[PDB]
């Protein structure tokens, strides 16, 4: 099986940037290479194929080359409707194995996000279980580490979290996590807390049970 | 009873060439001559024979061979020759004896956009012995690597499609073949002119 | 303008098979093959197989060997993937695509050209279940405030989220759900507001669920009550 290993995983460019993704393939693979694209909630498109070839009605500001092993798509003059996740295939043999991807992402400046924490409802709790929440809304960039706290512990394995795409009038990111208890396990604590880390910074923001 | 040939020069569907169709002629008046002036054929030659002296002769069994080629592999359809056809697809021995007859089925076998309901086979690792039909898809291992089943680099499907279009130049478009092969066996002849 | 169309959005229990349809129009794809294309939740592209429709001939990545079928069917244009043996790890968004295998169009090397728009296939043993959708409410002030709507615990996907029936859109944030251990689906979506307008103005949130028939319309108290 070849094994083909794409990098950046993600970049951020501007409107008007040239850029480049690459595409190392485990062994030589002639051009049996291709490149497509694909946005959030759809199929992929084909953009580049025999590596170098343009494919028919696809915009000239992408373009490909390589050699051996290594593969390179181009985007010369980005434009809006190029901030997508781009694809790698092989079809030299049996499984035509794809690379993991590239997102091309909006670059824009460092945004803080503003933190809010959210007690469960007295209406969840009378069904037995408590959710607390967790908004980081319009930071930049998207890399964060978030934690909960439970009466200063440190929390594991009972939080789940998503964010959103890139917002279209900012280029913001917004997470959301959730912290799942028992009502009973709930009830044990007072401090519930959520911990934010981008660089050098962390903020927390937390509430008291007992209070409000 | 006349011998069955309206039923092979006029079937509706005719065969891919890679996979050719034979039919057996069986004990029939075999009217020769009536044939070679049955249709406008673009090709009637026949080899150790004549269309008019075929009338004075028996055989054993007659062998009819049905199929589609371009125009411009008609020519492959001889003893002798050469090309993807004859080397891969319908081979004819040196000492043939028969006659090869074809026509422009351009009205027939073209749709727009593609017919591409006709293969021919495009890699064989030998060529074929005479009258060999190969009706195999195996991926042709071009290389030192194995196929596993999926073309590739160095792994090609070995049918093509013709692909034949109405508008194609006359080299391009299809046609029609029937081969007549006349056999001798130690056994009562069926087949006379 | 040939489009590949496939058949729509599927649920599946653990054991089971599913059968996805992709039909050709615009077009009767003879000079084709057809790869099958899968792609998990938040993951990559993973190629399965190809048929070669003119002759029925079929291959199948080793990983799919043994419980992946193609087929086509040469009159109606129509290609099929069944997958058996349906694992929650089969949870995929399922691709047809158009490309090439004769020496004639060598010059592609396999590229797939054109793609259908893609099947969702969801493989879970729960029921549908309709979310219970619990409001998000500070423990209270600053300049701006956030509330929001927890939708909890329910199967399948998707939920749809407004907020005043739609009059209300700047400063929303409607999350991704996320699959819990129980095997339901929870989202979150969250408004930012000036603390001066919590006077009088209301916020409701309105949750469509149309796999189960339900909507569900939540007003959010100002402050935790």
């Amino acid at each position: 099986d070849i094994q083909m290993t794409q990098s950046p995983s993600s970049l951020s460019a501007s409107v008007g940037d040239r850029v480049t993704i690459t595409c190392r393939a485990s062994q030589s693979i002639s051009s049996y290479l291709s490149w497509y694209q694909q946005k959030p909630g759809k199929a992929p498109k084909l953009l580049i194929y025999a590596a170098s070839s343009l494919q028919s009605g696809v915009p000239s500001r992408f373009s490909g080359s390589g050699s051996g092993t290594d593969f390179t798509l181009t985007i010369t003059s980005l434009q809006p409707e190029d901030f997508a996740t781009y694809y790698c295939q092989q079809s030299y043999s049996t499984p035509r194995t794809f690379g993991q991807g590239t997102k091309v992402e909006i670059k824009r400046t460092v945004a803080a996000p503003s933190v809010f924490i959210f007690p469960p409802s007295d209406e969840q709790l009378k069904s037995g279980t408590a959710s607390v929440v967790c908004l980081l809304n319009n930071f930049y960039p998207r890399e964060a580490k978030v934690q909960w706290k439970v009466d200063n512990a440190l929390q594991s394995g009972n939080s789940q979290e998503s964010v959103t795409e890139q917002d279209s009038k900012d280029s913001t990111y917004s997470l959301s996590s959730t912290l799942t208890l028992s009502k009973a396990d709930y009830e044990k604590h007072k401090v519930y807390a959520c911990e934010v880390t981008q660089g050098t910074t962390s903020v927390t923001k937390s509430f008291n049970r007992g209070e409000c | 009873n006349l011998c069955p040939f309206g039923e092979v020069f006029n079937a509706t569907r005719f065969a891919s060439v890679y996979a050719w169709n034979r039919k057996r002629i069986s004990n029939c008046v075999a009217d020769y001559s009536v044939l070679y002036n049955s249709a406008s054929f673009s090709t009637f030659k026949c080899y150790g024979v004549s269309p008019t002296k075929l009338n004075d002769l028996c055989f054993t069994n007659v062998y009819a061979d049905s199929f589609v080629i371009r125009g411009d592999e008609v020519r492959q359809i001889a003893p002798g020759q050469t090309g993807k056809i004859a080397d891969y697809n319908y081979k004819l021995p040196d000492d043939f004896t028969g006659c090869v007859i074809a026509w422009n089925s351009n009205n027939l076998d073209s749709k727009v956009g593609g017919n591409y309901n006709y293969l021919y086979r495009l890699f064989r690792k030998s060529n074929l012995k005479p009258f060999e039909r190969d009706i195999s898809t195996e991926i042709y291992q071009a290389g030192s690597t194995p196929c596993n089943g999926v073309e590739g680099f160095n792994c090609y499907f070995p049918l093509q499609s013709y692909g034949f279009q109405p508008t194609n130049g006359v080299g391009y478009q299809p046609y029609r073949v029937v081969v007549l092969s006349f056999e001798l066996l130690h056994a009562p002849a069926t087949v006379c002119g | 303008q040939v489009q590949l169309v496939q058949s729509g959005a599927e649920v599946k229990k653990p054991g089971s098979s599913v059968k996805v349809s992709c039909k050709a129009s615009g077009g009767t794809f003879s000079n084709y093959a057809i790869s099958w294309v899968r792609q998990a939740p938040g993951q990559g592209l993973e190629w399965m197989g190809r048929i070669i429709p003119i002759l029925g001939i079929a291959n199948y990545a080793q990983k799919f060997q043994g419980r992946v079928t193609i087929t086509a069917d040469k009159s109606t244009s129509t290609a099929y993937m069944e997958l058996s043996s349906l694992r929650s790890e089969d949870t995929a968004v399922y691709y047809c695509a158009r490309g090439y295998y004769e020496a004639r169009h060598y010059y592609y090397y396999y590229a797939m050209d054109v793609w259908g728009q893609g099947t969702a296939v969801t493989v879970s043993s729960a029921s549908t279940k309709g979310p219970s959708v619990f409001p998000l409410a500070p423990c209270s002030s600053e300049s701006t405030a956030a509330l929001g709507c927890l939708v909890k615990d329910y199967f399948p996907e998707p939920v749809t989220v407004s907020w005043n029936s739609g009059a209300l859109t700047s400063g929303v944030h409607t999350f991704p759900a996320v699959l819990q251990s129980s095997g339901l689906y929870s989202l979150s979506s969250v408004v930012t507001v000036p603390s001066s307008s919590l006077g009088t103005k209301t916020y409701t949130c309105n949750v469509d669920h149309k796999p189960s028939n339900t909507k569900v319309d939540k007003r959010v108290h100002h402050h935790h009550h």
